RNA sequence: AUAGGAUAGCGCAUUCGGUCGAAUUCUUCUCUGCGGGAUUCCUUUGUAAUUGCACAAGGUGAAAUUUUGGGCAACAGCAGGUCUGUGAUGCUCCUCAAUGUUCUGGGCGACACGCGCACUACAAUGUCAGUGAGAACAAGAAAAACGAUCGAACCUACUUGAUCAAAAGAGUGGGGAAACCCCGGAAUCACAUAGACCCACUUGGGACCGAGGAUUGCAAUUAUUGGUCGCGCAACGAGGAAUGUCUCGUAGGCGCAGCUCAUCAAACUGUGCCGAUUACGUCCCU
């Protein structure tokens, strides 16, 4: 199974809250943005965060997302 | 049509024909000429201690000499220890697990001695055995005969 | 070999008081007599000038006598000493090759020799136990 | 200049089909040169149905400790088997093999304690036919003067004709007869 | 002990040499078979496979039968067409 | 003697040990026949899937739902 | 003449730091450099039973030790080579100097 | 004076690595470890290697001399590595010295027959673990 | 070809790691310290949602779901094992004809028998005798001694023995190990080898035992271990009730190295080689 743990989901929600303007619907550009705005050892975790960050952006286009606060 | 040259290609060298066909043809040539030295011990001994029975081919020494000559052609500078690996087998140990044994270096040393007397093999510089100019000529000329389907 | 079966073919060949099977190949029919193995039988055929691809039932009476005399005294036919099953007899010191009933007779003498001197190997044989440290 | 493959450069796959309406998508008639490939067939559930049928027959000969992993040996045995099949029937041995596989396994079985009659899925019919034909030939040739390529050819030819002389057909009838009782 | 029965069989008697009667059948009856194999000929002529295979090689050398499938351990023959 | 049926829906693994699959199969018959577009529920032994084909032999018994 | 420097250590980071430092110092001398060759890494393996008494499931511990080796060839006199490799090397790194022929 | 047209490719299967040197020559000449194609045994493995030619057609190998050196692995994995190198060598030669419409019809023909003709199989031997006699087989358990 | 099939070729024809010939250019293959690369990322008139978290097929791709295989692995416990690992230890016992410590010999191997785990087989998908092509992980020599800063221990190639078996025994050289072994000729395997055997406890099987000889060691008898010829007429022709392990480079088969090691692997720890059947489920048994 592929379930995003609370470590990935919390980081992804923080990324969108602070870098919403710089994010996109494409995983590969979002991954590049996330690489220099986050500090972590795991390349796998950053890739997982980029995957869920793109998922949130697609959800945000359709409507509001609970847990995300865009001021 | 079966033996015609493919096209624009002529002649033949070793490694271009069947390995068994060359060895069988070379063994026949050695026996027909009657100049090769055949030790009397080859009539009673086994090719290696890893075997359980003596060779069933009466011309096994000629075949072994022919196969050794081909081996020297492919690996110049090879010794009896190197040839021993090529002619090894899995020895049956009864109720114990079986193991690989290198062939006895005795018959191989004899085979290189016989080929040296014929002038086909000379001791290589800095150890080993190598083919002479005549030995290289003999191998490639016979390979052409195999390709031509002469077979002596 | 496509050779027709001769009228003198024998299915059982008598040789050194052993019933040698005639349907077998010559070297593999000679290994039926005691003291003759596969390696020894091939040498016997070589020294007797008998083709190894023949069937033992086609052997002539003179062929069998030549076979029988080679088995009895292999050394006379240029068979080396290291090829024989009794190279230096502990009682006589002579190299020979036991065959037929003499293989069992000498084995009984070997067992009796070790039992008379009460050697450990002889004692194990009398008690019917293993003697090679098993 | 490219040409369609022929098994052992001798047997053509042109027009190869199974008369059974079922098993049509489970018997692969893809042209191949030899019954040897290194594909990763057992990776998805139904991928083995796409494996060429002769290779499946070759895999059925790699049984017991002395036969495990000898795929080149199985390919050589099949080459002689197909020639014997051609002489026995005067037809394309590839078609005879397909016919034998088409009808070599029961269409109805009994399972489960009271046994109950059930239908057999097309994947299992192809699996069972290959398994039963190879098992019968292997046991027929065990302590026998006849070599396996003769035993395998006889088993396949008889199964292709539906004759009871084949091990696979005999087992199929007994299973189906018992299934009829357990209806 | 003795957990199995074995299912003993009858030991066949196969000639290791040809006689005139069997040789004639090999040169006359055999070249009419559609499928020819050393195992098959051994069964019909009650002869060993070794001498049956040797007899088939003589027939093939005489152009009385043709070699269909050949390997080191397996030989398959068939009758000559017409 | 054997009618060909086509699996159109897999209902699940029935019985103990899950070695039997219950499916709904539509009988493939020519138009105008009494068995045209007749769907029946059967028990299948072996790996099966949707759009698979079965040789039904008899087509009167209907498997109990589970 | 050709001088070969062999760098061997247990720590990969230390062996890379020393090798790069030697390369930088040699580049400042404008001497001919034969690029640092990374020789195959050798692993020492010892596998022992975990228990000290032979009781329970026969579980094993696999201990591994990795050795890293680098070589650099210098076209410089021994006097120049000696003062190239005259810095505070990292602990646990062995640098050997040999003259090729 | 003519320019030398030459490419080099590799094929891999288990631990067997085959390197193929494809050179434009006077005549087609494909050899594996110095052995011509028709001298490779068994015939089953010869047919597998010949698939790299028959699948696309021998007209595309018309003036190419291919020398394949195969090391590692065994009898079968070397044959699969050799045929992958030959098939990949033809693609590389047409990529370097021909246009893209060709080498694309060839590439689709190769992949329509077998993906492994051009793409290496990733499968490798699984390590043995202690308490096991192989990758998976556990020691025999007895209960009394 | 002795009978000789099937299987790529149709500006310059191929071959020779001893031809230990030179030269020039280069990094496709090998080596590797940090990097890159995969994530449910893309697509469904899929499932589901009727928020979501997700799932199933396919696509992309070297790799498609914990990528694969390991290592690590909480909190509570068991009177589980170890006082035979230690100069880890409380209490207790012996302590000069000693339960300390050496030395000699014997034993730990002893067999009516029962059990666990292996090895070898019962043969033709075979055994012999030939011949071919061909892995990977790894190992290698010494003192504050002894001899004249090295050289000898260790592993090996080649040669010699050889004007006649094997196993040996010698000589010379190399290697501190990507340098020598080594272009690591492993065994399953392959052979149109025109080879022998032909269904039999048989040329299957190789237990048991006899005689010669060599080698390790201070010492081989209770065979230390190889090799030769005998013995094979030992059981065994597929194994009752029961029962172990296992889902892909997997099972099974096949050898190799390391480890114990002066000498001795049917063991273990690793390694590569040949390579499947079945399932893609269920809670019936545990
Ligand atoms: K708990
Ligand atoms: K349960
Ligand atoms: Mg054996
Ligand atoms: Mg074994
Ligand atoms: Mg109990
Ligand atoms: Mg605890
Ligand atoms: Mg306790
Ligand atoms: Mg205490
Ligand atoms: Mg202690
Ligand atoms: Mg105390
Ligand atoms: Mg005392
Ligand atoms: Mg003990
Ligand atoms: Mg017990
Ligand atoms: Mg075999
Ligand atoms: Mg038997
Ligand atoms: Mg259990
Ligand atoms: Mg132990
Ligand atoms: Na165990
Ligand atoms: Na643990
Ligand atoms: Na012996």
């Amino acid at each position: 199974g592929k379930i995003r743990t609370k470590t990935v989901k919390r980081a992804s929600r923080q990324v969108v809250e602070k870098y919403y303007s710089k994010l996109n619907f494409d995983f590969y550009q979002n991954k590049r943005v996330i690489m220099d705005v986050t500090i972590a050892e795991s390349k796998k975790l950053k890739n997982k965060i980029a995957g869920y960050t793109t998922h949130i952006m697609k959800r945000l286009a359709r409507g509001p997302v609970r847990g995300i606060s865009l001021k | 049509n079966k033996i015609h040259r493919i096209g624009k290609r002529k002649g033949a060298t070793l490694k271009d024909v069947s390995a068994w066909r060359w060895i069988k043809t070379a063994a026949r040539h050695f026996k027909q000429e009657g100049k090769i030295f055949v030790p009397n011990c080859t009539e009673i001994m086994k090719s290696s201690h890893g075997r359980e029975r003596a060779p069933q081919n009466p011309d096994w020494y000629y075949i072994r000499c022919a196969a050794v000559l081909r081996a020297i052609y492919l690996r110049p500078g090879v010794g009896y220890g190197g040839l021993s690996k090529r002619f090894g087998n899995k020895k049956n140990y009864g109720s114990r697990p079986e193991h690989t044994v290198t062939s006895s270096t005795g018959p191989l040393h004899w085979a290189c001695k016989s080929l040296t007397k014929l002038g086909l093999v000379e001791p290589g510089a800095q150890s080993g055995q190598r083919l002479t100019r005549k030995g290289h000529k003999f191998a490639d000329s016979l390979a052409f005969q195999v390709q031509i389907r002469k077979f002596g | 070999s496509l050779t027709l079966i001769p009228d003198h073919f024998q299915h059982i060949v008598r040789l050194l008081n052993t019933n040698v099977e005639g349907k077998r190949k010559v070297p593999f029919a000679l290994r039926m007599v005691k003291g003759v193995g596969i390696r020894f039988a091939y040498l016997v055929c070589k020294k007797a000038g008998i083709d190894v691809e023949r069937r033992a039932g086609t052997l002539t009476a003179e062929e069998l006598e030549k076979i029988a005399e080679i088995i009895a005294d292999p050394a006379k036919f240029k068979i080396p000493d290291w090829f024989l099953n009794r190279q230096r007899d502990p009682k006589t010191g002579k190299t020979e090759h036991l065959s037929s009933s003499m293989v069992d007779t000498r084995l009984r003498d070997d067992l009796e020799r070790l039992k008379k001197m009460r050697a450990h190997r002889g004692v194990r044989h009398a008690y019917g136990l293993r003697v090679r440290g098993q | 200049s490219s040409k369609t493959p022929k098994l052992f450069n001798k047997w053509s796959f042109e027009g190869l089909e199974t008369s059974e309406l079922a098993l049509r998508d489970h018997i692969s008639t893809t042209a191949a040169y030899v019954p040897h490939t290194s594909g990763r067939w057992q990776k998805r559930r139904f991928y083995k149905a796409r494996m060429p049928i002769v290779e499946r027959l070759a895999n059925g000969l790699m049984f017991k400790g002395r036969g495990n992993g000898r795929k080149l040996q199985a390919a050589r045995l099949l080459k002689h088997t197909l020639e014997i099949i051609h002489l026995l029937t005067d037809e394309n041995p590839l078609q005879v093999v397909v016919d034998a596989v088409s009808k070599g396994a029961p269409r109805e079985d009994s399972t489960r304690v009271r046994r109950q009659a059930v239908d057999v899925s097309p994947m299992r019919r192809v699996n069972e036919a290959i398994y039963q034909m190879c098992k019968g030939a292997r046991e027929a040739a065990f302590r026998n003067l006849k070599s396996m390529p003769e035993c395998l050819a006889d088993e396949i030819v008889n199964a292709s004709k539906g004759s009871s002389n084949s091990y696979a057909i005999k087992k199929k009838d007994e299973v189906e007869r018992v299934a009829k009782a357990n209806r | 002990k003795k957990w199995s029965k074995g299912q003993s069989r009858e030991a066949l008697q196969n000639a290791v040499m040809f006689d005139k009667e069997t040789y004639d059948k090999l040169r006359s009856e055999v070249p009419k078979y559609k499928l020819i194999t050393p195992s098959i000929i051994s069964d019909r002529l009650k002869i060993a496979v070794s001498i049956a295979a040797a007899g088939l090689k003589q027939l093939c050398r005489e152009k009385l039968i043709r070699l269909v499938s050949c390997s080191s351990k397996t030989r398959v023959y068939t009758r000559i067409v017409q | 003697q054997a009618q060909v049926g086509l699996i159109i829906k897999v209902l699940g693994r029935t019985g103990s040990r899950g070695n039997v699959t219950q499916v709904r199969v539509r009988l493939m018959a020519e138009a105008g026949s009494p068995d045209y577009n007749r769907t029946i529920v059967r028990n299948v032994k072996g790996p099966c899937k949707e759009n698979d084909m079965l040789s039904l032999m008899e087509t009167e018994r209907e498997a109990r739902r589970l | 003449q050709t001088v070969r420097l062999t760098i061997t250590s247990r720590n990969a980071k230390a062996v890379e730091s020393v090798t790069s430092q030697l390369l930088t110092r040699a580049r400042d001398e404008k001497v001919t450099i034969h690029g640092p060759v990374r020789l195959p890494t050798r692993t020492l393996k010892i596998t022992t039973r975990k228990t000290p008494c032979g009781n329970g499931t026969n579980t094993w511990d696999t201990f591994e030790l990795k050795i890293y080796k680098r070589i650099i060839d210098l076209h410089a006199p021994t006097e120049q080579v000696k003062k190239i490799t005259s810095f505070t090397m990292e602990s646990g790194v062995d640098v050997s100097i040999t003259i090729l022929d | 004076s003519y320019a030398l047209k030459q490419v080099q490719t590799f094929g891999k299967k288990k631990t067997a690595i085959a390197v193929a040197t494809v050179t434009k020559a006077a005549q087609c000449n494909i050899k594996v470890n110095g052995v011509p194609l028709q001298q490779i045994l068994p015939d089953t493995l010869r047919a597998k290697i010949m698939e790299a030619i028959t699948v696309v057609g021998s007209k595309y190998y018309s003036r190419l001399r291919i020398d394949v050196a195969v090391h590692g692995g065994g009898q079968v994995s070397q044959a699969y590595a050799a045929r992958q190198a030959i098939a990949k060598g033809l693609i590389a030669f047409f990529q370097k010295y021909h246009n893209e419409v060709e080498k694309a019809a060839l590439k689709d023909k190769f992949l329509a027959y077998d993906k492994f003709l051009l793409i290496a199989d990733p499968r490798r031997c699984e390590p043995k673990k202690w308490g096991r006699h192989s990758a998976r087989t556990r020691f025999t358990k007895s209960y009394r």
